[PDB]
């Protein structure tokens, strides 16, 4: 079972700690545990969660060596996912809530109820899967960086370099698994399966296009979908 | 325009 190259532990550190400086909040501690006056009060809370997504980015150098024309292309297609992912690792199974942004707990209900529609279900049940996985934050980051670096994203103009990133990210990150040896069978060909689920919710981008007035609606949502 | 996400992404 081959393990992380030295290499590979330096892309580790450095996407792992990209992701817990730009994750809100152990600090369960800050939980709430709380129509286009649902949706409103709900995109009014994306603006800083979609910033985070930017700021993660941002401090993955080889993201910072792509033309920003690129960069848009990419952090339009995997903000939802991101978010989705981040939230859904926030679960708890004895309330059944996500815990969006720094500690806002939603319910299925609440979330269909802010747009969100099948979505909200999809997200769940990701989460309610995702319980046994038992991810550690370099887990999430490096999905968070497959997510990212995807290069099947349209206008792209560095499909080459962008693939070759995802490549590393994905090999440093089968190593990690293959290192930390989790209880569960299949474990990597699970998570290919989690960044389809995960793609799959943010394919679900015109399901807004739809339910589009503009005005009423945060500008930094507007600019990703 | 993603004239927002510029700002953000180029400092
Ligand atoms: C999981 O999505 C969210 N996550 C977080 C968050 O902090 N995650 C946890 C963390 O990152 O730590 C939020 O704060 C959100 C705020 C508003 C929101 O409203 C939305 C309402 C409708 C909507 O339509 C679709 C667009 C495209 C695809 C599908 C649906 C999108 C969005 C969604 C949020």
């Amino acid at each position: 079972k081959p393990e992380p190259t030295d290499e590979e532990w330096e892309l580790i550190k450095t996407v792992t700690e990209a992701h817990v400086a730009t994750n809100a909040q152990s600090h369960k501690q800050k939980r709430k545990f709380l129509d286009l006056e649902a949706f409103s009060h709900f995109t009014k809370i994306i603006t800083p969660a979609i910033t985070r997504v930017v700021d993660f980015a941002k401090k993955l150098p080889m993201f910072c060596e792509l033309p920003c024309e690129d960069q848009i292309i990419l952090l339009k297609g995997c903000c939802m996912e991101i978010m989705s992912l981040r939230a859904a690792v926030r679960y708890d199974p004895e309330s059944e809530t996500l815990t969006l942004n720094g500690e806002m707990a939603v319910t299925r209900g609440q979330l269909k109820n802010g747009g969100l529609g099948v979505v909200s279900d999809a997200i769940f049940d990701l989460g309610m899967s995702l319980s046994s996985f038992n991810l550690d934050d370099t887990e999430v980051a490096l999905l968070q960086a497959v997510l990212l670096m995807s290069s099947d994203r349209p206008g792209l103009a560095c499909v080459e370099r962008i693939e070759k990133y995802q490549d590393s990210f994905l090999l440093a990150f089968e190593h990690y698994i293959n290192y930390r040896k989790h209880h569960v069978t299949h474990f990597w060909p699970k998570l290919l399966m989690k960044v389809t689920d995960l793609r799959m919710i943010g394919a679900c981008h015109a399901s807004f296009l739809h339910m589009k007035p503009t005005e009423l609606f945060p500008p930094l949502f507007l600019e990703v979908f | 325009e993603n004239a927002l996400l510029r700002y953000l992404l180029d400092k």
